[PDB]
RNA sequence: AUUAGGGAUCGGACGGCGUUUAUUUUUGACCCGUUCGGCACCUUACGAUAAAUCAAAA
């Protein structure tokens, strides 16, 4: 269940409410892709 | 009273003897007063420290007469801290030995410092207006404290 | 990537730090951990082990030889040898309870000890005489501790006070320097090994970078993706510093910020220190000086240090009042860095 | 929508208020 | 002056040890005193160190 | 460039810190007319004159 | 604009302050060593590491 | 007025979390939190504690402590019911804990499958 | 559980570098600092949520 870098950005990103389901999204266990783009858009990236 | 009397309980018998008779000119809870009770252990290293259990009037007979009272004591009696404090046989009477073990100053504040374990330790605070004569007792007091109930409180005046 | 990676206690690790030959070190509440990182293979177990002393709070560590302290939060500092200590040796004001957040070895002079405590208050130390040395008594507490890597009498300390101080280890009279830097309470502090910089890492979304004499803000760092940094130290270099987040993540940043590094032309330095050199000259005007300060600043913090200043100004209006109204008139304005400490204590 | 939120009863502030109903519900999920 | 003294209370005999430890280290800052005021009043300093060059003196 | 406002400077060091002329005075404050409670002190040095 | 509004804290008068600047370090109007030692810098760190100091040097 | 002083307390300390504050002041303080605040500093919510008598209580804290609520209705609960509850109550099964008073005392899901013990639910922390 | 304080508002009560009552002590008027208590502004929400209601529908 694989998180691209740029959601992890988003999800830190926003607020702190919702900081429980970024540690979840912070797990080791899931491996993660690196971008090349500039500036953290979540859809566009995925998309890509 | 309780007590069959040891080597140095006579002579405290004897010491508040001689404090009635050839002194002063000061003598209201002298007299009416017997060998009661009393313990010697150490404090520290060769130091030693002497308490003197008393009965629960006789508390208030010397908090009407201990000024002058324990400086004799400790000058004429073996040059140690002298303490008076009651004679008892739970949490309500360990207050009450710490409020008579500090007589001439009144506490103010008991902080129970946690830490991060389960520990605890008990800190009590004393009043500013009398400073300067309880820093060289307080670790007397506090080892008195610790040898009569096992809990380690410390003393302070907060800063 | 990662070179390498294991659980080390239950709790949260309070400390952590590496030995002067190879290994790491690691202290949490459950206690003190030794292991070895760069083994040809692995291991997860570590190679030593203490249990005894309390929580510990910290870890200090020799410059050159292979000494270590551990702060508990006993009132309580024990130092080991490596190779040749079981227990260390347990050094404490010596009628003391209460906790010792961090300690720092000195490596200037060397065998040498600070640690804070939380009366809002410092203690200084010694190993060779092994006892306390000093102890100062502040307004507001303490939080990490640290001494200058070139200016051996100078240490500084980071406070709740919001403040970073500068204070002097012969003299406790005043506080050398006042770095009313922040709105939240400074998590850390650690001292460029220039010993010209330093960095102050808030509670809050904050860094503030420094030299050793302003008194106020050179630098604010942030982004959004940081929420409370916690642990604020240099490289080796002194051109890039780490910064340990609230949100999970270590941080490579850079120290004057503007400053792209590598190899120049001549040409290039030439125009950069005159840059440096012009700015220094006409650093005061007007119009220089304010697109100098103006950095961007994120809306809670920025609002909160508006409300500082309005407050404290109103305390420092209240404070005037009573000195001109009351009796404290025929007397002499005590200047803040002598204000800076309420007692010192032996 | 606040991720804080438990997925069982309503609260305020940090009273979260349950009612039988939902306990037993609880308890018919556990049997 | 061989005369031994009457012994002092405990927390006044280790304010004046831990004061004698404080003048040690006095001692021992004022050793490194003149070199902190050359590097403060110097005109130009250097980083990294030569007498920490790991390759000093080959 | 970078010299001192002599004005603004001796601003900024007060907010730091902190017979034959007065009939010339009168005659130019004679006509404002506010009662001006420092032309009150000016009248009564004029009478003392 | 350009008039100086506060005195730099350093200076002690106007003339100390007006008349100790006077001077343009920019390539221009003085010599290149000129240039060179005016804009040297007041630390000048190297590339590596930099350890705390071991020994006194002043 | 609520009579759960002990939410009160926690009302504070939640308080204390979204507003940053590194302390707080329980007014009127009792055993039970004292207890509670023990389980949290157990496991690390809280940095440190002290009460102190005219009685309050100051709690440093780290910024870790995300939120803290009671169980109002004072629910018992069992074993497969205190995994249910588990699952009901908390984001992930490896985060937060709640809160048990058993008849071996108070202690968290986790102590409470190290000893095997049922009770009720008053309240957690995550 | 507070907002976040500040500006003022007066009801006490406390203090004082001081002016005027005061021929000098009371005491009173002006000014300041402390303290509780409240009518209310404004900002920031600490959030809201059903919005037009908000320092309360937080
Ligand atoms: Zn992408």
């Amino acid at each position: 269940i694989i998180i691209t870098s740029c959601v992890m950005a988003e999800l830190e990103k926003l607020g702190p409410r919702y900081r429980v389901a970024l540690m979840i999204a912070r797990d080791e266990r899931w491996q993660r892709l690196t971008c090349d783009h500039k500036g953290t858009y979540a859809d566009d990236c995925i998309v890509d | 009273s309780r007590q069959n009397p040891s080597d140095l309980e006579r002579a405290i018998a004897g010491a508040l003897y001689d404090l009635e008779t050839n002194t002063a000119d000061l003598k209201a809870a002298l007299r009416p007063l017997q060998f009661v009770s009393a313990r010697e252990i150490e404090v520290g290293h060769g130091k030693k420290a002497i308490v003197i259990f008393v009965p629960v009037p006789a508390l208030q007979g010397f908090h009407r007469v201990q000024q002058r009272l324990t400086r004799e004591l400790e000058k004429k009696f073996s040059d140690r801290h002298v303490l008076i404090l009651a004679a008892r046989r739970l949490t309500a009477v360990h207050d009450a030995i710490l409020t008579d073990l500090v007589y001439p100053v009144e506490i103010v504040g008991k902080r129970l410092r946690t830490k991060e374990d389960g520990s605890k330790v008990l800190k009590v605070i004393l009043d500013e207006k009398e400073r300067g004569g309880v820093d060289y007792r307080l670790d007397t007091y506090s080892e008195v404290y610790r040898r009569l109930t096992g809990r380690n409180v410390t003393f302070e005046f907060p800063q | 990537e990662e070179t390498w990676r294991v659980a080390a206690h239950n709790n949260i690790v309070k400390g952590l730090t590496f030995t002067n030959d190879k290994k790491l070190l690691s202290c949490a509440t459950d206690g003190i951990k030794l292991w070895d990182p760069y083994a040809s293979p692995s291991n997860t177990t570590p190679i030593a082990t203490w249990q005894e002393g309390g929580p510990y709070t910290s870890l200090s560590f020799h410059r050159s030889a292979n000494t270590f302290a551990a702060s508990s939060g006993q009132g309580c500092i024990r130092i080991w040898d490596l190779e040749h200590s079981t227990a260390g040796q347990a050094i404490q004001w010596p009628s003391f309870v209460d906790t010792i957040t961090d300690v720092c070895f000195n490596q200037v002079e060397t065998s040498v000890i600070g640690s804070v405590a939380t009366d809002r208050s410092i203690i200084l130390f010694d190993l060779r005489t092994n006892m306390p040395v000093i102890k100062t008594v502040l307004h507001f507490a303490c939080n990490r501790i640290v001494f200058n890597p070139m200016e051996a009498m100078n240490l500084a300390v980071a406070s709740e006070d919001h403040n970073i101080y500068i204070f002097d280890a012969r003299n406790f009279d005043k506080a050398l320097n006042i770095q009313k830097g922040h709105v939240a309470a400074v998590m850390d502090v650690e001292f460029s090994p220039t010993g010209e910089e330093l960095v102050s890492g808030s509670y809050d979304r904050t860094i503030r970078l420094w030299r050793r004499d302003a008194g106020h803000s050179r630098d604010v760092y942030h982004t959004k993706r940081m929420q409370r940094v916690f642990r604020t130290m240099w490289t080796m270099d002194s051109k890039y510093i780490l910064t340990g987040s609230d949100d999970g993540n270590v941080r490579l940043w850079r120290a004057n910020a503007s400053e792209r590094s590598g190899v120049k032309a001549t040409r290039q330095r030439q125009a950069l220190e005159y840059n440096n050199a012009l700015l220094d000259r006409y650093g005061h005007l007007p119009e220089i000086r304010r697109i100098r300060r103006h950095r961007h600043l994120p809306k809670v913090v920025k609002k909160a240090t508006e409300i500082k200043r309005e407050e404290l100004a109103a305390i420092k209006r209240r404070e005037e009042n009573e000195r001109k109204h009351s009796n404290k008139k025929y007397e002499k304005r005590k200047s803040e860095r002598e204000k800076a400490v309420l007692v010192k204590q032996q | 929508r606040p991720v804080d939120l438990p997925a069982v009863g309503r609260m305020r502030g940090a009273e979260l208020r349950i009612s039988a109903k939902e306990a037993a519900a609880i308890a018919r999920e556990v049997r | 002056s061989k005369k031994l003294e009457v012994p002092l209370a405990k927390r006044q005999q280790d304010r004046l040890m831990r004061e004698a430890a404080y003048k040690k280290t006095n001692e021992t800052l004022d050793r490194w005193i003149e070199t902190v005021k050359h590097n403060r009043r110097a005109e130009h300093l250097v980083f990294p160190l030569a007498q920490n060059a790991h390759d000093r003196g080959l | 460039i970078g010299n001192l406002d002599l004005r603004s400077e001796k601003q900024r060091q007060a907010e730091r810190d902190l017979n034959t002329a007065l009939k010339k005075y009168l005659r130019k404050q004679r006509k404002k007319n506010i009662i001006d409670e420092k032309r009150l002190k000016a009248e009564e040095l004029y009478r003392q004159m | 604009k350009y008039l100086a509004t506060g005195l730099p804290h350093p200076f002690e008068s106007q003339q100390q302050y007006e008349r100790s600047l006077r001077l343009p370090v920019g390539p221009e109007w003085m010599t290149k060593e000129t240039f060179q030692d005016a804009t040297k810098p007041r630390v000048i760190i190297k590339q590596g590491i930099i350890a705390p100091m071991s020994k006194p040097m002043y | 007025v609520r009579t759960s002083v002990l939410h009160d307390a926690l009302n504070s300390i939640n308080n204390a979390e979204k507003m940053g504050k590194r302390q707080v002041m329980i007014r009127p303080s009792s055993k039970v939190i004292v207890k509670f605040l023990q389980v949290m500093q157990r496991h690390g919510y809280i940095g440190e504690f002290e009460e102190v008598d005219n009685g309050k209580i100051v709690v440093q804290l780290n910024g870790r402590l995300n939120k803290c609520g009671v169980i109002s209705p004072r629910y018992n609960v069992r074993l497969a019911e205190l995994e249910k509850w588990v699952t009901k109550l908390l984001p992930a099964r490896q985060f937060g804990y709640v809160i048990l008073t058993t008849s071996a005392g108070i202690m968290d899901h986790e102590e409470a499958r190290r000893k095997h013990v049922a009770g009720k639910i008053i309240g957690f922390f995550y």
